[PDB]
């Protein structure tokens, strides 16, 4: 199964997301990037149903892409998610809903401050310092109930993530071919090239 | 069914087998699942043998009036598109393919993207498709800086190696080589003649005897 | 539904509709473009007689359809909102499906597609509106600036105008506009805007918008300085 | 599986002299796993107050909608909707998704402001409206709920005897239920004047 | 002349001045002749061309081995009325295994004709239809008017000067209606005809177009040097 | 429930010659242990030098033929009376076929003619439309006791020259009309002693530049 | 058939106008004047009722100021039963907004969705246009303060003083002569009575024939408080200002 | 007013007539067919100098083996354009060949006529459609918004067409080269165009059965102009 | 989708030199009920065409009505209604064919097996079966449900190939259709006793018997038949 983790530190949100594509028993790639730029300040993160997915991720930018341009402003993250959570909150009594999980991290430019939302397939949002989709919720949470801090710099924040992969890769029967990290804050989206 | 594509420093190589099961009946010997969309894009067959032909024929049409409105060659990223949201239409519908998109352009360069029934569109630098299983076979001899020749012979040597121990897989081995200013075709293989000839000049396959 | 043919065909081979659509383009206020070696300026008339008016949340006359590419018109101001939205949406829809930002001659095709739907559709009138379309193809440092008019024709232009004394200011850029060296700096090419403008404008305070569009989505507007700066020096050369 | 306990979660509303009281768990879950304690389920539209347990992608869902709704009808009726009122509407709402339903419990509380009366309602999914002079109990803990209530609930309790009241049937309820605790929050509501007070509870 | 804006107004002594005017756009096309014996019929069509750098218009269409018709008129509608006539054919063969009836095919034409005649919006067809026909009851030909009017003839012509064409059929009923079993003298009498109807110009190899159904004999159209044997 | 589709049984043979083709089937139609017909034609000339079988449930078969057979009527109506070339027809019957992918026509299709270049070509289609040329195809209930034996006669598989202990494959020679008719016959003759919804009758069809005709031969009748 | 009776309500005049917007702004010249002018703390909306009676229940009487939002309202200048059909439309289109993204419609946004309605009905459907000009007065936190105006045209502008309706050439010349930058609400109210006064068809300004609105930031502390001014407020706020 | 679908007292539809009156304020068109290709030559017109000439497209690529010039409303083109592409890709598509010239052209007239109260009007331009196929080899078409399409061995269409039509009354005969046509397209465009022709106002294209349809470069028809004034001058 | 309520068991039928003879007995039962006796299952075509009818009744009484209809229509603007342009078997079949293999194809069928009896305008013997699949085909003999398992068998001993038609007469032809219903009515479960029989003869015409009964029927060995194997009385 894929690990899709976010932690909000003190000024910026850090997103940590499997390389691994696997349909059935074969591993189709291990350089998968599971995340979409919504805008400069925005990153979604997203685990689930083949196709579905990137589909919706894609769909999302284009949506939040349009805003950008007609309004010549950017959507605050709360907007963002908001806007995200009613098309999973139609899909579900949809012919065929979207199965994605998607965790939305960004940085709020007016008000300074970092922040990270979890939304499910079925329209579920929650505002948390940390957050996961799937299995990998289970084994992380527990290490980041103990350890997170609301005043964490990036550095912390980067050596807790790194904990929780570690113990993801010895609990975790599957393969999942290590995390690509990307941090939002201030400056905007950047990908860690060490993890 | 046995499909492989990889990337690498002469372009794209594609190689194929050509057998086609009913249950354990062998329907046919001599399938083509090299499905040639353009004169510059290939496609694999796997899955539904209808809905690879239909919907890669079509592709092919989609990509013509492309050229038409645009006055360009479409490029791999675009062609593979097409093809993965049309698919993704029909999803839960029964629709059954494992495809890989290959084409050489001066903006992209050798391209390969795997296209799937369920909606999946990956591009990756080495695709195989064995009978109901997809991944990026041997592995242990591919190297960027390959010759074509010794490229061609690798993709061969692989799809012989799936043939023998694959029940579903067997016939010929067909062989294309993708450059930027088109696709090649490298000939049918009877895989019955490559494996005694393989076997003799590589030494390989001494528990079998010949 | 309303099926009424509105654009018909007269006797002498007319279509009067398409041709009062270009009436309200003429009306309108005058809007230019200028391509240099390595950009394209977007200059727009803003009628004075409208003061009092909040500069910063009025609509301003160009308008981004996307990173790299800009939209300014002529015409009925309520027609224009509907080709620039239209635009906005296909330029997404193109990244989305072709996974490549529009060229500018692709989404010039598609507005004047649009315009000549409405020259042949029942219950609709044409767009009383014609647009300027300017940018940089992607990964492009070719200058593209395109005309479209409400009957749905589409061209290229070295320098174009639309709108109200367009006659004037494109005798002033048909003299002026050498085609073997453009505007080789951006400065050259928003000094040549300003001065076609300045023929027909009145004052050079806030009657003259200027946008300059470089390679690379690099778009930014100027200021009312910025553009008094250049209306200061252009007649300073001239008193001689 | 049963979309009615997968998030889990309770609201109790209670009736005393001239003041109502609403409380809810603040627990959002995915069965087993707590993923929040800070889902508030009561929300309030001008003086009517609005618990809602169940689906919590519905619970979102139905807040935003009757946000919606009480913000036309005050541009258009020049006044605040009244609980009388808001529970037709509530019941309405529910009741025009008969085949496809919203998978909540819903709770309304407050003091119709012209006569002062306290007014509490319940209703299942699809609209069906109790009216109790006592008290309304819902979500995953509704057993533990009815039972607690039944035996601590008196009539014309005055304001601050309710809260006790209404805290100890909340908690000790939630408190036998997996899905149901990680904090809880107590409205005590009177005719002008509303106090929220949150519950110091086991977070197990 | 207040009443010939659109199709749905009678004028003031019960005419109805759109489909009249659309009869009008037959008499300005090109002449086509008709005429059958008991075993044959035969269509004859003088094209039109535009120049002498263009090629001369078609004016025979086949609606299926046993029927087709000449068109004199507006030859887009002609298409869309053959091509309606091809799909009645075709039911007919499909769904009862049976060859349409010359006679039906005339009556669907009529309503078809008819609701464009009655209805707002619509205009009337401009173009006037020679059906040729073998069925069960032997050799047929229908003239066809976009007023809805079918008439079942031994013999006739529609088109420019085609009255000329017409009164030489008229004298010739008795011999033409006995050419049994000789399709080359009933093409000879069409050929007759229709030079009956010539001012100034004459039947070329390229200006002349000749069809026929019979008995044993499939609906054939000839053109070009196939015709040269008839000049 | 209503079962929307049957099985009448039947075997279909194409063979493509060099300048010739031939589509042969047995004329027994049968439901489960019953015999309908010891005669029900099944291999069909459609005009333009085609010949075509759908051979499986024989409603969905007569449906296919019949639309396919109109296509031809109508490719003349729209394209000048041009001869609709095997390859056309091939790609022209795979729409037909796709065109009712979720609901299919239940048929394994077989069409011969001749190629542009004048040489035999046989096409076989999946239910759903899939398709490829082939030299040999068998359809229907005894392909798989006729494919083996074609492999053997007509590719002259795993037969070696004597004395060179299969160091040289037996030499392909061009097999004629008379010779492939043979072949087919004994396919047949095999199919019907071994398999109990073959017999009664074999219907051959051979397009040869000169038109289609038609050959029968009785079978067994048990 | 039906074209003979067509007055074709969105086609071009010879000289590229739009017949029915321009009869449309004529009739909307002879409706009651509405003046807005925003100030850096507040805006004000300022209407005068048409020729009224003594019999007309006043306190209880809406012509032309409405609530679209919370932070948004209009002066309306036309047919009054037009306007309330965009206005209910508007409403709709926050609370739609308001539901999406779980933040207040930023006032231009919602100008444009009125203002595009209104250009459709010039463009396509055969129908009249609606016969309503519009003074937007709103509050976001993007933009502060804004005045937006919109026609029958579907065209809008914004501005820091506006008129609609009648007189609007006397009532525009008086504000651009009056107005400052630096201006202050308590004394916008004070400029918009005043150009009311002087350009009225009426014989004197009194409490009875007026519409009177503030948006303000006078909200303890950081939000944001809409007034719609009752009649013995309105008849105070005259004496204070000195014109009864 | 009056429908649109109107016939006049002589048979003929108004808006029908009134297009054709459209197309002869339109920029000049020449086809001329022979047995080693068809030449699609336009006049661009352009309205200014700072107008981009090689921005005007009056000479189209339907599919290999099909060409169209446009006289007339140009924009009105655009739609025809892109159905005739469609039906030519859609036809191979389906029969894996080539579509005939003569039924890509018949699918272009069938839109001519869905006008009513379907499009509001008739289309404001012709077509010169110029193909190969195997049936009837090298081929011109003439597609007018009547939904009539003649075969032409050579036609003008446009502003100058009647003087240029009488011109290629006289200089077209059966054993045409294609060098020879080239020449005879720009010699009637240079005759009956208002500016001087030279590379950048007026545009050549050919279609070969080997090479297909093909735009000639501004530096191939600026030898083929050069070819013309020397030929001219040569008696 | 359905299931059929009320049913009519075997329809048989074989060509003969000079026309073609149909039967079907007159039961439709309802279930193992045999509910109604007086159901006729051939029904006539003008003079020269005879539907049997087996399977759903109501489906039938449809069909009926679609045939009478189809005579109606026919009849309009058709001056040669009573002569060239009369309906042929081949039209009527054809027609039921297309209905047939439309109504499966809309997963909605009519749940019947039809057999057209008729001869042609040129004396041409027309026999052809079509069922609820819409799968049609042609034999010297037909038969429907048990029919074709016990009806064919005695048919096709009379008319084994199509060089047989000629050398069978009509008194034989009929003789061997009268016994085949002897032998449905003591094998099958669903037959009855009362069965109508049409002769369409290209000399002689439509001949319709109604109120036939099956006779000369075989009983008497059931008296020495005693026990299920070693009872002796």
């Amino acid at each position: 199964m894929d690990i899709i983790l976010g932690i909000r530190v003190q000024d910026s949100v850090i997103l940590a997301s499997s390389k691994a594509v696997t349909r059935g028993i074969s591993v189709l790639k291990d350089s998968d990037d599971k995340t979409r730029q919504l805008s400069p300040h925005t990153l979604m993160s997203f685990a689930g149903e083949a196709g579905d997915t990137v589909q919706f991720a894609e769909y999302i930018q284009a949506n939040i892409q349009l805003y950008s341009i007609r309004e010549d402003y950017e959507l605050s993250p709360q907007a963002v998610s908001s806007f995200v959570r009613q098309e999973l909150a139609k899909s579900i009594r949809s012919r065929r809903p979207y199965q994605v999980n998607v965790l939305i991290g960004g940085y709020d430019k007016k008000k300074n401050k970092p922040e990270l939302y979890q939304i499910d397939y079925l329209g579920t949002k929650v505002e948390l310092p940390y957050g996961a989709h799937g299995y990998s919720g289970f084994y992380t949470f527990s290490l980041l109930d103990h350890h997170y801090r609301p005043d964490m710099t990036t550095e912390e924040g980067l050596d807790l993530l790194k904990l929780c992969v570690q113990e993801l890769e010895k609990r975790m029967p599957m393969d999942f071919k290590g995390v690509i990290v990307k941090i939002v804050d201030k400056d905007g989206i950047r990908q860690v090239d060490d993890f | 069914t046995t499909t492989l594509a990889f990337r690498f420093q002469g372009g794209i190589i594609v190689a194929v087998d050509s057998r086609a099961t009913a249950g354990n009946w062998v329907a046919s010997q001599t399938v083509k699942k090299v499905i040639e969309i353009n004169p510059f894009l290939l496609g694999t067959m796997a899955g539904g043998a209808a809905d690879c032909q239909f919907w890669e024929t079509w592709l092919g049409s989609q990509c013509r009036l492309h050229e038409l409105r645009e006055k360009e060659r479409i490029s791999v990223a675009a062609a593979s598109k097409i093809l993965s949201n049309l698919v993704y239409q029909y999803k839960g519908a029964g629709l059954s393919m494992g495809t890989m998109i290959c084409g050489y352009t001066r903006k992209e360069g050798p391209t390969i993207y795997y296209v799937d029934s369920d909606g999946t569109r990956l591009k990756g630098d080495i695709f195989c498709v064995v009978s109901g299983q997809t991944f990026a076979v041997l592995d242990s001899n591919y190297k960027w800086d390959l010759s074509v020749e010794d490229a061609l012979y690798l993709g061969k040597r692989s799809i012989l190696a799936a043939a023998h121990r694959d029940a579903y897989s067997g016939g010929s081995v067909n062989l294309y080589h993708v450059t930027e200013d088109g696709w090649i075709y490298h000939g049918n293989h009877d895989v019955g003649e490559l494996f005694w000839k393989v076997k003799e000049e590589e030494g390989s396959f001494n528990n079998v005897i010949g | 539904g309303y099926d009424r043919a509105l654009s018909i065909f007269s006797p002498d081979g007319h279509i009067f509709q398409v041709e009062y659509a270009l009436e309200a383009v003429k009306r309108g206020t005058c809007a230019v473009g200028v391509k240099g070696k390595n950009c394209v300026v977007l200059g727009c008339e803003r009628r004075s007689t409208l003061k009092l008016q909040d500069t910063r949340i009025t609509p301003s006359k160009v308008s981004k359809i996307d990173s790299h590419v800009v939209l300014s018109f002529s015409g009925l101001n309520a027609d224009s909102r509907i080709l620039i939205e239209k635009a906005r949406v296909e330029a997404q829809s193109h990244r989305l499906t072709l996974e490549d930002p529009v060229t500018v001659e692709y989404l010039t095709r598609y507005v004047a597609g649009v315009q000549q739907r409405y020259t042949q559709s029942g219950g609709v009138r044409p767009f009383g509106v014609s647009t300027l379309i300017a940018g940089f193809d992607p990964r492009d440092d070719e200058p593209k600036l395109y005309q479209t008019e409400p009957s749905g024709i589409y061209s290229s232009w070295s320098a174009q105008t639309i709108g109200r004394n367009s006659k004037t200011v494109r005798e002033f850029l048909e003299k002026n506009y050498d085609r073997k060296e453009p505007p080789a700096t951006v400065e050259e090419c928003v000094k040549l805007t300003v001065r076609s403008l300045l023929e027909v404008v009145q004052t050079g305070a806030k009657n003259i918008e200027i946008t300059v569009v470089k390679p690379d989505s690099d778009i930014v507007a100027l200021s009312s300085e910025e553009i008094n700066q250049y209306v200061t020096q252009i007649e300073q050369e001239k008193q001689e | 599986s049963d979309p009615s306990s997968i998030n889990g979660g309770i609201v109790v509303a209670m009736t005393g002299k001239d003041c109502v009281a609403i409380a809810c768990d603040l627990r959002l879950g995915s069965q087993s796993l707590g993923v929040s304690n800070k889902f508030e389920k009561i929300f309030h539209y001008g003086h009517v107050f609005l618990g809602i347990t169940g689906l919590a992608t519905d619970v979102t869902t139905l807040n935003e909608m009757f946000r919606y709704k009480t913000n036309l009808y005050k541009l258009k009726e020049e006044r605040a909707i009244e609980p009388e009122t808001f529970t037709q509407l509530v019941s309405s709402s529910l009741y025009e998704r008969r085949f496809g339903p919203y998978f909540v419990g819903p709770v309304v509380a407050g003091i119709n402001s012209k006569s002062g009366k306290p007014f509490i309602a319940g209703f299942d999914l699809i609209g069906c409206i109790d009216e109790a002079k006592d008290f309304i109990v819902s979500g995953t803990a509704s057993d533990q709920l009815f039972g607690m209530c039944e035996s601590l609930y008196e009539p014309n309790l005055e304001p601050e005897d309710l809260f006790e009241t209404i805290s100890q049937a909340l908690l000790n309820a939630a408190d036998r239920d997996a899905l149901s605790g990680w904090g809880a929050v107590v409205y005590i509501i009177k005719k002008d004047e509303v106090v929220k007070r949150y519950l110091k509870m086991r977070q197990d | 002349n207040n009443y010939d804006g659109d199709t749905v107004t009678f004028s003031p002594t019960g005419r109805l001045f759109q489909v009249e005017y659309a009869l009008e756009a037959i008499k300005q096309g090109s002449v086509t002749v008709g005429l059958r014996s008991n075993t044959h019929a035969v269509l004859v069509a003088l094209k039109r061309n535009a120049d002498e750098l263009s090629s001369y218009q078609k004016k025979i269409i086949k609606c299926d081995e046993h029927m087709g018709l000449s068109l004199a008129g507006l030859a887009p509608d002609a298409r869309v009325l053959s091509n309606y006539l091809r799909q009645q054919c075709n039911y007919s063969s499909l769904v009862f295994n049976r060859k349409l009836a010359v006679e039906r095919a005339g009556h669907l034409l009529c309503d078809k004709a008819q609701k464009n005649t009655q209805s707002y919006g619509g205009r009337p067809y401009g173009v006037g239809l020679l059906i040729i026909g073998y069925d069960k009851s032997g050799a047929h030909l229908l003239e066809f008017q976009p007023s809805g009017n079918v008439t079942e003839l031994y013999g006739t012509a529609i088109g420019a000067r085609s009255q000329g064409a017409k009164t030489y059929l008229e004298r010739t009923l008795d011999t033409f209606i006995k050419i049994d079993g000789n399709p080359d003298e009933l093409i000879k009498a069409g050929v007759e005809a229709i030079s009956q109807s010539l001012r100034d110009e004459s039947l070329t190899v390229d200006n002349l177009s000749i069809a026929i159904v019979g008995k044993d004999t499939p609906f054939t159209i000839y053109d070009g040097e196939a015709v040269a044997k008839y000049i | 429930q209503f079962n929307p589709y049957g099985d009448n049984g039947g075997t279909i043979l194409g063979i493509a010659g060099e300048d010739f083709a031939v589509l042969a089937g047995d004329t027994r139609n049968i439901t489960d242990y019953s015999i309908n017909s010891r005669y029900e034609p099944k291999v069909f000339d459609c005009g333009d030098n085609i010949v075509m079988s759908a051979n499986g449930f024989a409603a969905d078969g007569d449906a296919l033929v019949k639309r396919f057979k109109n296509s031809v009527k109508w490719y003349h109506f729209d394209h000048n009376d041009k001869k609709l070339s095997i390859n056309s027809a091939a790609r022209n019957i795979q729409h037909l076929l796709y065109g009712k992918r979720f609901f299919p026509y239940y048929v394994h299709t077989i069409i011969a003619g001749l190629d542009e270049d004048g040489k035999g070509a046989v096409y076989s289609f999946d239910p759903v439309g899939s398709y490829e040329r082939e030299q040999c195809r068998a359809g229907g209930a005894a392909a798989s006791l006729i494919m083996p034996f074609l492999d053997n006669q007509v590719n002259f598989k795993n037969q070696y020259e004597p004395g060179t202990n299969g160091k040289v494959k037996k030499p392909l020679k061009y097999l004629s009309v008379e010779e492939v008719i043979k072949l087919v016959r004994d396919s047949f003759t095999s199919a019907t002693e071994r398999h109990i919804q073959v017999g009664d009758g074999l219907e051959i069809l051979i397009v040869t530049k000169d038109g289609v005709r038609k050959e029968f031969y009785e079978l067994k009748r048990d | 058939g039906s074209r003979r009776y067509d007055s074709r309500t969105t086609i071009f005049s010879p000289e590229g106008r739009l017949y029915q917007v321009e009869y449309a702004l004529e009739s909307i010249s002879h409706a009651g004047t509405a003046i807005g002018i925003m100030a850096s703390d507040g805006i004000v909306l300022a209407a005068e009722r048409k020729v009224t009676s003594t019999l007309l229940e006043q306190d209880t009487s809406t012509e032309k100021l409405y609530k679209l939002n919370d932070k948004i309202a209009v002066a309306v200048a036309g047919l009054t039963a037009d306007a309330e059909i965009l206005i209910n439309t508007a409403r709709i289109h926050a609370q739609n907004y308001l539901k999406t993204y779980n933040e207040d419609i930023p006032v231009e946004i919602l100008v444009r969705r009125l203002s595009d309605i209104k250009q459709g009905y010039t463009q396509h459907g055969g129908l009249r246009p609606f016969g309503v000009s519009f003074i937007y007065a709103g509050y976001d936190d993007r933009y502060g303060y804004q005045l937006y105006t919109s026609n029958p045209s579907g065209n809008y502008t914004g501005w820091k003083a506006i008129s609609v309706g009648a007189n609007t050439s006397a009532a525009q010349t008086l504000l651009q002569m009056d107005y400052k930058d630096d201006m202050k609400v308590d004394d916008a109210i004070e400029l918009a009575l005043k150009t009311l006064s002087k350009t009225t068809d009426s014989s004197a300004l009194t409490y009875d024939r007026l519409e009177f609105a503030t948006i303000r930031k006078g909200a303890n502390d950081g939000e944001v408080y809409q007034k719609i001014f009752k009649p013995q407020e309105i008849k105070d706020i005259l004496v204070k200002t000195g014109i009864t | 007013d009056r429908g649109v679908s109107t016939f006049s007292p002589e048979g003929r539809l108004f808006q029908v007539e009134y297009s054709l009156e459209a197309i002869k304020l339109g920029s000049t068109a020449i086809g001329i067919a022979t047995k080693e290709g068809v030449v699609l030559g336009v006049e661009k017109r352009a309205t200014s100098p700072l107008l981009e000439s090689d921005s005007i497209e009056k000479i189209v690529e339907i599919d290999r083996h099909i060409g169209c010039a446009m006289s007339g409303l140009t924009a009105d083109a655009r739609s025809m354009i892109e159905h005739a592409r469609t039906a030519a890709v859609t036809h191979n598509l389906y029969y894996d060949e080539d579509i005939n010239v003569e039924s890509l052209t018949q699918s272009v007239c069938d839109l001519a006529l869905r006008f009513g109260e379907l499009m509001s009007r008739p289309f404001g331009v012709a077509l010169l459609i110029a193909g190969h196929d195997a049936d009837d080899g090298y081929q011109l078409f003439h597609a007018e918004p009547s939904g009539t399409f003649y075969r032409y061995n050579a036609k003008a269409i446009g502003s100058g067409s009647e003087g240029a039509q009488a011109e290629l009354l006289n200089e077209w005969h059966s054993s045409l080269t294609l060098k020879e046509a080239e020449l005879l397209v720009l010699k009637i465009l240079k005759q009956v165009m208002e500016e001087k022709l030279d590379e950048n106002n007026a545009q050549l294209s050919c279609i070969t059965k080997q090479d297909g349809f093909k735009i000639y470069d501004n530096e191939k028809t600026a030898e083929l102009i050069k070819e013309l004034k020397e030929k001219e001058a040569a008696e | 989708t359905q299931q059929p309520i009320v049913t009519g068991t075997s329809v048989i039928s074989m060509k003969y030199d000079n026309g073609v003879i149909i039967a079907a007995d007159n039961l439709g039962s309802y279930g193992s009920l045999l509910r109604f006796n007086g159901v006729e299952r051939l029904i006539p075509v003008g003079d020269n065409t005879v539907v049997g009818i087996s399977g759903d009744i109501s489906d039938m009484q449809h069909i009926e009505r679609l045939l009478k209809d189809l005579v109606t229509e026919n009849a309009y603007d058709n001056p040669l209604a009573d002569a060239e342009e009369a309906l042929e078997p081949s039209y009527i079949f054809e027609y039921l064919a297309t209905v047939m293999y439309q109504r499966r194809s809309k997963m909605n069928p009519l749940w019947n097996a039809i057999i057209v009896a008729g001869v042609q305008s040129n004396g041409d013997q027309f026999l052809r079966y079509v069922n609820l699949l819409g799968v049609t085909y042609s034999s010297p003999t037909l038969a429907t449900g048990f029919g074709a398992h016990m009806a064919n068998p005695l048919l096709r001993k009379v008319v084994d190939r199509e060089s047989d038609i000629p050398k069978t007469t009509v008194q034989v032809a009929e003789e061997a259709i009268v016994n085949a219903m002897r032998v449905l009515y003591y094998r099958d479960a669903r037959s009855s006793r009362n069965f109508s029989l049409a002769i369409i003869d290209k000399n002689t015409g439509l001949t319709f018997k109604k109120n036939l009964q099956v006779e000369n029927m075989k009983w008497d060995f059931a008296k020495d038949i005693k026990g299920y194997g070693t009872q002796k009385i």
